[PDB]
């Protein structure tokens, strides 16, 4: 039989994340936009939740970028808005999601062009 | 000092690196080096320059020699050329 | 009604008549290879890379261009549809000059791309290639033009979303080329958006010429600070320093553009940057000195000075989570002197209702205007990406724009009305001819500048708009939800300032001299040493060392935009979110931070320890701050005219003029502008 | 990726020609030494049903008499066109083990034969460019192949959507990799079944009732390298 | 809601479960303090078992316990069964790296993102 | 190399070396790009 | 007491607000021309009852809720206020 | 273009339509690639009759466990895909089962069913989290003693949050929170253009 829990799934315990990146990472769920470069939009359709960017100082012998933040350069995947907030809640990672912002239709008809006046 | 005018400060320490030790440059730079080779006077508006050596050398490109003022440099070699 | 079905492969989606076939294929999903179409620009059918196959039909059709028709099917992956791609590929190829490691729109290509997906995999032109010469277009764009595919978007934009009309086609066969007639640099602002919108890497960024390659670039999305448009940005990072900013797309502020200004001033944020809190030594030089001994400086003067004896010139760039952590502190030494370097009248409701301070009518209500009152302003050099709001509304709509200033270049059609204060009251009066045009408008809009307001008579020539949107409203009867009274502001943290209820102008520091001043980034020359107490005690809290640095006591480095997790405001209230692309360089910290750990140095301690908290705090003073991309609907303009009424003044005879009168006027603003070496080199190129 | 030196298969032929007495001479030192088959004989049996059952799929399959090889049952690649004989083992102690190890080694030379004997003329990457990347010379002179190889190097071949798990004869058994991928270049999942994870848990079981000394041979003859087992 | 229990029906049966391996963690503690011959003291590692036991006091949820207690068991094995030498054991306490500041202004001073 | 000489290209070496690791002639590795965020140097000028 | 700003946080088209909008729209105007200096800010907020927050002397600031208040109790609690 | 005999697609298709017959309590789909492969897909309770009739039915006896693995959607509310691919040499043919796992929802073990599986179920439990109940002995096998964190997830940094080093004053081996002198470049590598339908 089942049991019955009203606790938010909450496995922070479980995962094994370092207490400090649980409660000072700050995770952004947004859909990507398109670098104005290109005109395709196949990068534009999934939601990412991306962790908060944090310290790259320059390293002294050879001036490579170095890195302190682990969850930086990590970046997940998620189809819908509500999936990725739940990732969030059981994580237990704070969450600020951004609408998806899509282009509005937009009339357009190569006769204008060649309108009378315009 | 070299290619790019990397010399590190009179007070930076990496320099201490180099202390009892030799940092490692080159005499020869480029940037002189490509000089040194002449204009090449084409006698065709757009020449192209393989790179030298065909498949040795460089993705072919064609140079438009056309500016009578300057010269086509490639982009890949940065060999010159003039009409 | 107005719904037509058409089948994309069968998938009976419905269209408004008018649709074109490559749109058709979009609302199910699929996306049309397309060079030469861009959403915002004209159909032109040059490239004819998009030829797809209508069921049932002899010829294939072009996509951006074919309206469609009920009942077609679309037939976009049809093996005929495969040939008519992989036959047009081998043209853009053949003529192509593969210096494609040196084309470094490498990555951020729509024609390798659009090749190894929709094309073939060899080549067959066994004949040789051509050559165009290339081109000094100007200091930001470098025109590598033997790349280009003669797709015509940029002679489009050109002349469609900015108005240059310069860019054209010149000659015929295959050496068209399409660059300036005669060499004349393309000098606009909004020029930097070719790059972006050429799909080929064939005119490119002359700066980020070759520091970086796409795939590297980590992409952090934030907000434009340099003008008041508040253009959403994307900017992208390598390893820790900002290689490049580009337009993300936001439908009602910037639509996919950004202007010169803050795409190429992100050279000027890496060079006079201050970095280590600096102290003024005995022998009266600024030492550089750790932050405990640097802050106990500030704090133990704000200790010893009562209140009005602290005040805070603040301006420019400063977040609102700094400006409540300013006044939070200054109040807590009870000085309420803290100020905002732009003036904005506020002898009537200022600052208190907010639509006194705000452009309500929304940047995308510039789109469904009749007639736009623009009065003592050069929207092209303090709004660029507004001022294409009323370029593409006089072009695809029709505006009737009309200017109260100095007769300037604004890339469209204006009625030069006057320069003159005072004909605002002509106009109120029913006397000027342009009264009726209003008259006959049913949806109109004022825009007052906030450089106009900057003058002396700024709260006379406020009340006297004030009195015309009254009667204009009135005479109109147009509806409440439509405003016609908006002002643009030219200075990121203003209607951030205004909203935290910070007070507009330095005039209240004028007229009682503070032992202490702490300038929270202010580089203005608002108030001087010379104008200060003999104490001239001041402590400049800021990230560029310009003019504020060399006359600071203390110097309290911090962030710049890119830098820190702020939030700023636009002209209509619509806050919005700076995210930290770059970790802050050197000791420097986030504004917010310092003003909290002065606080707790001096023992009134702002009661917010973590950002999340400081925004907890800006919503209790203020709305916007805490919401964002959300616009504030509702607004008193009635209440304000009453007000409005209340107060006399005169609007002296001297005509009001923009500060930004030609573009050498716009390159260098503010602090990053000013520190930008591409700025510059574009400062000496005009002059 | 790149075709075969112009002398490397008469140097195969040369090695195989010869190799065949190299494996006779240690045939001689280690196959019939008393030492040998007594350290080796009746050790670690594993019967039939028990291999299968601990997933064993290998020589341990094979050397107790079960007659599975990848490479004649599902001949991946050209097995088809190649004949060579298993050598199945009959009761399953190391020795048995051992003796098909070595038969491998022989077939194997029976198997590299044929292949330098019936070589076919052509070219050796499919010519895709959207798959393999395009040739030195072409990335060079034409457009659409220096297009296709700075793709391909810097992005990928974007693979379509899908999972697969493919299982080779791998000299120490079956090496499969389960390969799930999304359309990306990069895939989502790369399982690698080690032959080698199972052969090691079968060693408790293998060595039941068997000296500090046996344990030793038991490890020895599961042919275990502990990348593939530990990836 | 509505979820299968994992193995304690309730908050309940399960904090049994926490009580045993507290107990056998507490009866431990002394015997690895001196296979291992660790440089700590018994009582020491006591309040250690104390305070992870406790780290994860909030834990409200039956499932989440249970589990807890199985990875909690696990980690026992591999410290009375040994496996787990001293470095591994030593790891709980931190010894070696340098603690962090949590004041504010101390980490004002010292890191640009706290 | 004395029957087919190789193809001389006059910045190849003509003395070439050995090992220098633990002679003093040895590779240090530095960073050789120059400095990215110039600072805004102190007005030495007292106000 | 010294007053330095009173903020009321009205929430446009809630409920409870109605009254507190009211008030904006009559006497609004003449609390100011009363207290011409004095900045009465008038800001929205969302989903939270109307609060009429006030600042008072050295950076104490207290609040009183609006929710669901008559007009002239708006206007009774505003002109407590400024006493 | 590879060569693709529609023999197996047929064959294979019928025997998924047999085991889903035989096992209709639990399987849920049964599909088979264009690869000529089958993958019924059975509710996580059917892990172990749908495995144990494979294993013992005259005409599907799936003799050897190839492999048991656990892809993580993160999106997917039930995150693990426990995936387990079977061969039978009898019929020369191999099908895989694969079911789905959350976090805290553990799914049953086959070491009955398939003892190649006591040691894989190990492995899917210290990579991904997944607990198998009914275990005989299931306990960390790739990580370090000490791991804190199940890595495979893709919610885990590949660096990771601790990395050892040796230090004199403590004359040990001693954890230190990650601090890498390059950070992995993260290269984006999707491009904006789609292929096919698919
Ligand atoms: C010296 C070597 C140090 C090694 C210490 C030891 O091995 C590590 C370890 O504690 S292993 C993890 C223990 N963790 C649990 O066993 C879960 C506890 N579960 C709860 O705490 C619940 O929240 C509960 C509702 C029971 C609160 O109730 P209560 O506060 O315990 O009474
Ligand atoms: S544009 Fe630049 S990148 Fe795109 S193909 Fe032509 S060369 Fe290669
Ligand atoms: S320049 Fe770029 S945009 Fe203008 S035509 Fe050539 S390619 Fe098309
Ligand atoms: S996009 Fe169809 S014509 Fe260029
Ligand atoms: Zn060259």
């Amino acid at each position: 039989q089942l049991i019955t829990v009203d606790e938010k799934l909450d496995i922070t315990t479980l995962t094994g994340v370092p207490e400090e990146h649980i409660k000072t990472r700050k995770v952004r769920i947004f859909v990507p936009a398109r670098n104005n470069m290109q005109s395709g939009v196949n990068n534009t359709k999934k939601w990412k939740m991306e962790f908060d960017t944090r310290e790259r100082w320059e390293n002294p012998l050879m001036g490579w970028a170095s890195t302190a933040d682990p969850l930086s350069n990590m970046v997940l995947t998620f189809s819908a808005k509500e999936d990725a907030i739940a990732f969030a809640e059981k994580n237990g990672w704070s969450y600020d999601v951004e609408e998806k912002k899509v282009p509005k239709p937009k009339s357009k008809s190569y006769g204008a062009n060649f309108s009378w006046n315009k | 000092i070299t290619h790019t005018g990397q010399v590190y400060d009179e007070k930076d320490y990496r320099r201490v690196r180099f202390v009892d030790r030799q940092k490692e440059v080159n005499e020869n730079f480029a940037i002189d080096l490509i000089a040194q080779q002449p204009v090449n006077e084409v006698e065709h508006r757009i020449i192209a320059c393989d790179g030298g050596g065909g498949a040795l050398g460089h993705p072919k490109v064609y140079i438009n020699l056309d500016k009578e003022t300057k010269t086509g440099t490639c982009g890949y070699c940065g060999l010159q050329f003039k009409q | 009604s107005n719904l037509i079905e058409v089948f994309v492969d069968g998938q009976s989606v419905m269209v408004e008549p008018g649709t074109t076939v490559l749109q058709a294929c979009e609302k199910v999903g699929m996306q049309i290879p397309r060079f030469c179409y861009h959403e915002r620009l004209s159909v032109a059918g040059n490239c004819r890379m998009c030829l797809v196959e209508i069921e049932k039909a002899p010829k294939v059709v072009a996509a951006c261009a074919m309206p469609v028709m009920k009942g077609w099917n679309i037939l976009t992956n049809s093996e005929k549809s495969k040939k008519a791609r992989e036959g047009v590929m081998e043209f853009l190829l053949a003529n192509h000059p593969l210096d494609c490691p040196i084309c470094d729109q490498g990555g951020e290509c729509d024609l390798q791309d659009q090749s190894m997906m929709f094309g073939s995999d060899r080549s067959r032109f066994l004949e040789g290639k051509r050559a165009v010469e290339d081109k000094n277009i100007g200091p930001l764009v470098k025109t590598i033009m033997t790349r280009c595919i003669q797709c015509t978007r940029c002679i489009r934009f050109a002349s469609e979303i900015a108005g240059v009309d310069d860019l054209g086609t010149t000659g015929r066969g295959n050496d068209m080329q399409v660059g300036t007639y005669i060499e004349k640099m393309f000098m606009s602002e909004l020029s930097g958006n070719v790059i972006d919108i050429c799909p080929v890497g064939a005119l490119t960024s002359k700066p980020y010429a070759f520091t970086a390659r796409p795939w590297e670039t980590r992409k952090t999305e934030s907000i434009d600070v340099m003008d008041a448009v508040g253009s959403n940005i994307v900017v992208s990072t390598r390893t820790g320093e900002v290689m490049r900013i580009l337009p993300r797309m936001h439908e009602d502020i910037n639509e996919e553009w950004i202007s010169d200004k803050t795409r190429f001033a992100y050279d000027g944020l890496k060079r006079q940057r201050l970095t280590e809190p600096m102290v003024r030594n005995e022998k009266g030089l600024l030492t550089y000195t750790s932050w405990e001994d640097a802050l106990s400086r500030v704090a133990g003067m704000l200790q010893n000075f009562e209140g009005n004896a602290v005040a805070a010139i603040a301006g420019g760039l400063v977040d609102a989570e700094a400006l409540v952590a300013l006044k939070d502190l200054l109040n807590k030494v009870d000085s309420d002197n803290l100020c905002t370097e732009e003036i904005f009248p506020t002898e009537g409701a200022g600052t208190d209702l907010r639509s006194n301070y705000l452009l309500n009518t929304t940047i995308a209500g510039v789109e469904e205007a009749d007639v736009v009152l623009l009065v003592g302003t050069n929207p092209r050099f303090e709004a660029p990406l507004f001022n294409a709001r009323i370029r593409k509304s006089w072009l695809h709509n029709d505006l009737k724009v009309a200017l109260i200033g100095s007769p300037v270049d604004l890339t469209y059609r204006y009625d030069h009305l006057g320069d003159s204060p005072k004909i605002l009251q002509d106009i109120a009066s029913g006397r000027h001819s342009f009264c009726e045009v209003l008259k006959d408008a049913k949806k109109p809009m004022v825009v007052l500048g906030s450089s106009a307001l900057q003058r002396d008579d700024g709260a006379a020539i406020l009340v006297a708009v004030s009195n015309m949107v009254q009667k204009i409203r009135v005479t109109t009867g147009v509806a409440a939800e439509w405003k016609v009274m908006n002002i643009l502001h030219r200075i990121a943290s203003q209607v951030a300032a205004l909203d935290l209820g910070y007070k507009p102008g330095v005039e209240a520091i004028r007229k009682n001299p503070p032992k202490m001043l702490f300038l929270l980034g202010a580089d203005g020359g608002c108030i001087t040493r010379q104008d200060l107490p003999k104490d001239c005690f001041i402590v400049y809290q800021g990230h560029h060392g310009d003019v504020g640095a060399p006359m600071a006591d203390v110097i309290l480095p911090g962030a710049a935009y890119t830098e820190k997790s702020a939030t700023y405001v636009n002209t209509e209230g619509r806050a919005q979110q700076t995210k930290v692309a770059v970790t802050p360089p050197g000791l420097a910290r986030e504004d917010w931070k310092i003003i909290r750990a002065l606080s707790e140095i001096a023992g009134i301690t702002l009661p917010y320890d973590t950002l999340d908290q400081v925004r907890n705090r800006l919503e209790e003073v203020s709305p916007n701050l805490v919401r964002y991309d959300d616009i504030e609907e509702t607004n008193y303009f009635q209440q304000a005219s009453e007000l409005a009424k209340l107060v006399n003044q005169e609007v002296l005879a001297d005509p009001l003029v923009p500060p930004q009168l030609t573009i050498k006027d716009f390159y260098m603003t503010d602090s990053i502008s000013r520190a930008s070496q591409t700025m510059a080199k574009c400062v000496k190129a005009v002059t | 990726h790149q075709d075969l030196p112009l002398g490397l298969l008469d140097d195969i032929y040369e090695f195989s020609k010869n190799f065949s007495l190299r494996i006779d001479e240690v045939e001689e030192m280690l196959t019939n030494n008393r030492i040998w088959r007594n350290r080796t004989v009746d050790i670690g049996v594993v019967t039939a049903e028990d291999a299968l059952n601990y997933g064993f799929s290998g020589v341990m399959l094979r050397g107790s008499g079960i007659q599975w090889d990848l490479r004649k049952t599902q001949p991946y690649d050209v097995y088809d066109q190649v004949e060579f004989d298993v050598p199945i083992g009959s009761r399953g102690d190391c020795y048995d083990r051992y003796l098909c190890r070595v038969e491998e080694m022989r077939q194997s030379l029976r198997i590299i034969e044929q292949c330098l004997n019936k070589m076919p003329p052509g070219e050796i990457k499919v010519d895709d460019a959207k798959v393999s990347p395009p040739k030195r010379a072409e990335m060079k002179t034409s457009m659409e192949s220096l297009i296709h190889h700075f793709k391909l190097y810097t992005e990928g071949y974007q693979v379509p959507p899908g999972a697969t798990y493919t299982a080779i004869e791998a000299p120490k058994g079956e090496f499969g990799v389960y390969l799930v991928s999304d359309g990306s270049s990069r895939p989502y999942r790369c399982k690698i079944k080690a032959p080698g994870f199972a052969h090691l848990a079968g060693l408790d079981k293998m060595s039941k009732g068997h000296m500090l000394a046996d344990v030793v041979a038991i490890i020895g003859t599961q042919d275990i390298v502990f990348g593939e087992i530990d990836r | 809601t509505s979820v299968k229990p994992i193995f304690s029906r309730d908050l309940n049966e399960a904090k049994r479960r926490v009580r045993e391996l507290y107990r056998a963690w507490y009866r431990e503690v002394p015997n690895t303090v001196h296979l291992m011959q660790l440089d700590i003291t018994v009582k020491q590692g006591r309040d250690k078992v104390r305070e992870m036991f406790m780290k994860n006091a909030h834990v409200t949820d039956p499932r989440v316990v249970d589990l807890l207690v199985i990875k909690g068991k696990m980690e026992l094995q591999e410290t009375i069964k040994v496996w787990k030498q001293r470095t591994h054991v030593m790891r709980f306490f931190h010894e070696t790296e340098t603690p962090r500041p949590k004041d504010f202004l101390s980490k004002f001073y010292m890191g640009h993102d706290p | 190399p004395t029957t087919n000489p190789p193809t001389a290209r006059k910045f190849i070496w003509t003395n070439h070396k050995f090992n220098v690791s633990a002679t003093p002639e040895q590779y240090v590795p530095y960073s050789t790009t120059r400095k990215k965020i110039h600072e805004w140097v102190p007005p030495s000028t007292p106000y | 007491l010294g007053l330095r700003e009173i903020r009321v946080h009205l929430c446009q088209r809630s409920p409870g607000s109605q009254g507190v909008r009211d008030f904006i729209v009559q006497r609004y105007v003449e609390l100011k021309k009363a207290h011409p200096n004095l900045p009465i800010l008038i800001r929205e907020c969302s989903e939270v009852q109307p609060k009429l927050w006030a600042r008072y002397a050295f950076g104490q600031e207290k609040t009183v809720s609006l929710n669901n208040l008559s007009a002239d109790e708006v206007t009774r609690a505003m002109q407590n206020v400024l006493s | 273009v590879r060569p693709r005999s529609d023999v197996t697609h047929k064959q294979l298709s019928a025997f998924g339509e047999y085991v889903a017959e035989i096992l209709p309590k639990y399987v849920q789909q049964v599909q088979v690639s264009c690869l000529d492969e089958l993958e019924i897909c059975i509710h996580p309770d059917g892990v172990i009759p749908t495995l144990t009739f494979l294993r013992d039915h005259t005409n599907a006896q799936f003799k050897s466990l190839a492999d048991l693995t656990a892809v993580d959607v993160p999106t997917r509310q039930n995150r693990f895909e426990i995936v387990y691919n079977l061969l039978s040499l009898r019929f020369n043919s191999r099908i895989r089962v694969k079911t789905y796992a959350d976090e805290l929802t553990p799914i049953d073990s086959i070491v009955s069913v398939h003892i190649a599986a006591n040691w894989y179920e190990r492995e899917v439990w210290d990579m991904f989290g997944v607990f198998f109940f009914n275990h005989p002995d299931l306990r960390r096998i790739l990580t370090d003693y000490g791991f804190e964190g199940h890595p495979f997830r893709k919610d885990f940094p590949l660096t990771g949050y601790v990395e050892l080093r040796y230090d004199d004053e403590v004359k040990r081996v001693v954890a230190e929170p990650v601090e890498l002198a390059q950070e992995f470049r993260k290269f984006d590598l999707n491009s904006p253009w789609e292929a096919f339908p698919a």
